[PDB]
């Protein structure tokens, strides 16, 4: 059931305004006999939530009210000159990031907030959904105000079930994420025939659109079956092309179910954390 | 080596229990913890109902422990209903789980009857067939509850207020995939 216009754009814009609300920056390079106050006075054009100067290392961490607020010091004072020391102004390298993945398509923006929301404050939670449809991929990313808040949330989602899934959660570096890149190019298929042994039948059901640059069945040290397989495609784009045209088609007397992995890793390094993660889980 | 008679619908209660709790893990979890000690409680129930050496006695313990696992998942339930933001799942919880210590001292009770029906020989063997019966009504009951406040604890893990104090971790012990 397509969405219409307006849905999509609330949507993509609420993922957006989330993803830029980044207001943690971390100020190195700092004189030696800097004072709080200085740093204050340096940051006097802003509303500072929290502010802690080390000066055993000459660092700052201050917590602004909003994401355009930490842009707006970083352009300003990111290599700038403090009584002749250049200063660096970045993002707070914060490590409190999950990627929760395999969520029910049919899981609201609200409905994901509920599920992660219990584990602590929030900096950023959103879904990642289609451009072209507004529809959810099927995985979000949530931040907390704590590292401590994300392991809680890691340690009770991973392996959790959402109705007809399994959630996987994945520590993400913020750093390594832009818009472009919070779209995934892997793809989970599962609800494959019983003792399904013909990957390459599948390989080429999943190459009707776009060919794949990995596909493989997950497997034990054994080589049996672990229920799944990863695939890798080219582009976002590619990715989400196949898994549009593959999700629910028949393979084997079997109606595969074609879903998007977390955006991070390569199908290589995704195949193997899924097959840990169930492992360590059942064992 | 000696399969030992057993009572069978206390057994199917038991073990029905058991397949509910162990589709979780414990880590985590003390209601599932519970459960599950619960049920293989509820088995040893099963063989101690048939009599035997010493039987008395260990009925009369194994009802009791059974009452004291019962209590841990009623006041660990009460604790996730708290925390639960949906009126519904809360309501359903606290109802479904304020039951359990009611039947839990009607089991004590109902396991006292029967320890000292064991003990004698001039008891009737209708008296002593509905001496069980009662036992067998009581761990139906008792294991429907606690599947159901295990149901319940885990409908409101997704209901639960931001940055919460007392969670449960839900994390299945079954394939992951369809």
């Amino acid at each position: 059931h397509m969405l219409d216009p307006e849905e999509i754009r609330k949507r993509l814009e609420h993922t957006e305004r989330q993803f830029r609300n980044r207001r943690k920056i971390l100020i190195r390079g700092l004189p030696g006999d800097v004072t709080n106050q200085e740093v204050h006075d340096l940051l006097s054009d802003y509303e500072l939530k929290y502010c802690f100067v080390d000066k055993y290392k000459g660092t700052a961490f201050v917590t602004l009210l909003n994401g355009e607020q930490a842009e707006a010091a970083i352009n300003a004072f990111h290599q700038s000159r403090l009584r002749e020391r250049e200063l660096s102004v970045q993002l707070q390298p914060t490590d409190a990031l999950l990627c929760v993945a395999n969520l029910p398509p049919s899981l609201t923006q609200q409905q994901f907030e509920e599920l992660v929301r219990p584990f602590g404050s929030l900096e950023r939670c959103f879904l990642v959904y289609s451009e072209r449809t507004g529809q959810s991929k099927g995985y979000g990313f949530a931040e907390y105000m704590k590292k401590d808040s994300a392991a809680r949330a890691k340690s009770d989602l991973l392996g959790k079930p959402l109705g007809p899934r399994t959630l996987y959660v994945h520590w993400t570096d913020a750093g390594q994420l832009t818009p472009a890149l919070l779209h995934s190019r892997c793809l989970c298929v599962d609800r494959l025939p019983p003792g399904f042994n013909d990957v390459d039948a599948l390989c080429r059901a999943l190459s009707a659109v776009h060919s794949p640059t990995f596909c493989q069945l997950a497997c034990g040290q054994d080589g049996q079956l672990k229920g799944f397989a990863v695939l890798e495609y080219e582009t976002a784009e590619m990715a989400e092309e196949a898994q549009q045209q593959a999700d629910g088609l028949s393979l084997g007397g079997s109606h595969l179910r074609v879903s998007f992995c977390a955006p991070g890793p390569p199908g290589r390094s995704m195949l193997a954390a899924l097959i840990a993660a169930q492992a360590t889980a059942l064992n | 080596p000696s399969n030992q008679p057993v009572n069978q619908p206390i057994l199917a209660a038991a073990q029905s229990l058991h397949r509910e709790a162990t589709k979780w893990s414990s880590k985590g979890n003390d209601i599932i913890a519970a459960a599950k000690r619960m049920a293989l409680l509820m088995a040893e129930m099963s063989r101690l109902v048939r009599g035997g050496s010493g039987t008395k006695r260990a009925l009369i313990q194994c009802a009791k422990d059974i009452a004291k696992a019962s209590d841990e998942v009623t006041r660990l339930a009460k604790e996730v209903a708290k925390q639960c933001t949906d009126k519904r799942i809360r309501t359903n919880l606290l109802q479904v789980c304020e039951r359990i210590p009611t039947i839990s001292t009607q089991l004590k009770i109902l396991s006292t009857v029967k320890a000292t029906m064991l003990g004698r020989t001039n008891i009737s063997d209708e008296e002593s067939e509905q001496a069980t019966e009662m036992l067998v009504h009581n761990a139906q009951n008792l294991m429907q509850s606690v599947k159901e406040t295990v149901r319940e604890a885990e409908a409101a893990s997704i209901k639960i207020r931001t940055d919460a104090g007392f969670t449960l971790r839900w994390v299945r012990k079954t394939p992951w995939y369809q």
